[PDB]
């Protein structure tokens, strides 16, 4: 994707003071609470009837961070996102079989943890910066499907 | 909201698709495929391949579920209760699909009935599949 | 639909925005603007830089309109009436816009309430403004 | 975007059986009576009161021969259509304000017309050559927006 000097040091910036660990998990949790068709790709990480349950899962938690970093790779492509998610698109594809539509709903549930994370520091102009990339990295996991 | 000329539009039209529902929900679902690929990805356990007999089957389940919609067309969310609950507790389909899908009827319908298809009912029939769409999705969370 | 504990959730959230619904009604239309470009050709009129009073004031009317419909959780159709013919029959903005907003919104909430937007008040607001979006949106057709 | 060279003779030989005048005027009416808000551009063009008005008004065909005749002309180009719409997208975002879902509904609209006009010939792989055609135009017709 194209980003502006000022978008790219907005992002960047932003991402060091990410702990991917709890961001991740805190993402992926409120994706299946606020859009509970998504647990349709979950059904062997236990008990998801509660919000409670849901953000208490440990496999949730762990599935969440290994997510969260495998964006954080691309975070250091951002000129390159296609080829650096081309295995991964297709793995989603023939694999798992992901309706692309939910990497979509994920970036969105991402940019609301980031602002309630960081509060005013997630300024207007520093959200554009990550839809932008958000949009870029479902974009760039659905380019495999067929 | 469906309009009661809006109602007649829609029974006027699916009347003369009649008999031919089932084949029609079958051309329409194959057109979603390849049109649409990422909707594949609800049909894994399904043959794909043209003619299929679970494409035909399916084609005529659902062609089924839109004629019971429009016999009861005054009273939609009653008459698929039990299909809306299939769609949000068990299948889990993202509401995006359903548009999909609605537009491939169209077309099909579009190509089956030349005389039918006029601007009025193509609107009416366009705002009838996104009723039945916002059934089906009413119960999702 | 929501449900009582639906309604709890956004009173208790909206009860604690109070006075500076207006100035998160602006902060939510800036981000809106910023983050989505193609909304801004819906005000072609309006000054869109940073800190505009045109933005503010416009804010503070969205602003109050969530609060009238809060208030009438239960009877949203009626109190959003003038705002759903307006909408549908002068401004004519696409539906799909209405999700871009409520997405900001939310963006907004999450930014100001720290321990009130936990993930069951997130799903409730949620909820809440897309009911909003679908009553705004029912006279379009 | 890409197209199978299968893929763009079936686009190539179905349009050259099309009356642009009539298709053009065709769509662009159903666009305004299917989903009405489109109209909001149109108030000068006079009577829109119903169906009939809407597809009989004068105005209406004319831009609709102007609308599809530029799409027309696009079919020749498929290999750049960015390029090819690069200053429309401009005039389309700067000028008149026209927000880019109503390209994806005419696009749509189009396709449900091409149906009506060409019935079974208008199978589902030909449909969806032309559905990667309308979605490829509209996109790049909303490349330059700001
Ligand atoms: C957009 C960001 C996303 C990225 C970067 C991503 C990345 C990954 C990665 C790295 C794996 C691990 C594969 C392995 O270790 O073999 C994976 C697995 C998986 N992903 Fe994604 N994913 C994303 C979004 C999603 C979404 C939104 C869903 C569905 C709601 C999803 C569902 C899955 C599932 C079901 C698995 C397999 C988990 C298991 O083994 O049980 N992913 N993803
Ligand atoms: C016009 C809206 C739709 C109608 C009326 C409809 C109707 C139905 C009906 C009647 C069944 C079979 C019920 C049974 O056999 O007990 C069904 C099943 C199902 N539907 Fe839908 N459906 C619609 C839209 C969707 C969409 C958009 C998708 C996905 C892109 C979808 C995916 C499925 C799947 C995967 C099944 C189960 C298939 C199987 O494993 O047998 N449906 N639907
Ligand atoms: C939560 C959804 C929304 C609410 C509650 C809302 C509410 C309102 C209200 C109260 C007004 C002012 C009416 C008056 O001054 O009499 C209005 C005007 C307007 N709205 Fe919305 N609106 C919503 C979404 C949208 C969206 C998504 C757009 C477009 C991106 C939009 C565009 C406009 C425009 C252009 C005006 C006229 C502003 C002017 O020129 O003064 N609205 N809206
Ligand atoms: C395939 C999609 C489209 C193409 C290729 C296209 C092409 C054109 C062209 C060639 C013009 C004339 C430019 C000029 O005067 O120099 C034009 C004008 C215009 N277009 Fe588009 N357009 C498309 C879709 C739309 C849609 C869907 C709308 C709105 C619903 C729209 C609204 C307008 C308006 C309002 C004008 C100005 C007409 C006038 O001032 O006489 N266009 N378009």
């Amino acid at each position: 994707v194209h980003l502006t000097p000022e978008e790219k040091s907005a992002v960047t910036a932003l991402w060091g003071k990410v702990n991917v660990d709890e961001v991740g998990g805190e993402a992926l949790g409120r994706l299946l609470v606020v859009y509970p068709w998504t647990q349709r790709f979950f059904e062997s990480f236990g008990d998801l009837s509660t919000p409670d349950a849901v953000m208490g899962n440990p496999k949730v938690k762990a599935h969440g961070k290994k997510v969260l970093g495998a964006f954080s790779d691309g975070l250091a492509h951002l000129d390159n996102l296609k080829g650096t998610f081309a295995t991964l698109s297709e793995l989603h594809c023939d694999k798992l079989h992901v309706d692309p539509e939910n990497f979509r709903l994920l970036g969105n549930v991402l940019v609301c943890v980031l602002a309630h994370h960081f509060g005013k520091e997630f300024t207007p102009p520093v959200q554009a910066a990550y839809q932008k990339v958000v949009a870029g990295v479902a974009n760039a996991l659905a380019h495999k499907y067929h | 909201v469906l309009s009661p000329a809006d109602k007649t539009n829609v029974k006027a039209a699916w009347g003369k698709v009649g008999a031919h529902a089932g084949e029609y929900g079958a051309e329409a679902l194959e057109r979603m495929f390849l049109s649409f690929p990422t909707t594949k990805t609800y049909f894994p356990h399904f043959d794909l391949s043209h003619g299929s007999a679970q494409v035909k089957g399916h084609g005529k389940k659902v062609a089924d579920a839109l004629t019971n919609a429009v016999a009861h067309v005054d009273d939609m969310p009653n008459a698929l209760s039990a299909l809306s609950d299939l769609h949000a507790h068990k299948l889990r389909v993202d509401p995006w699909n359903f548009k999909l899908l609605s537009h491939c009827l169209l077309v099909t319908l579009a190509a089956h009935l030349p005389a039918e298809f006029t601007p009025a009912v193509h609107a009416s029939l366009d705002k009838f599949l996104a009723s039945v769409s916002t059934v089906l999705t009413s119960k999702y969370r």
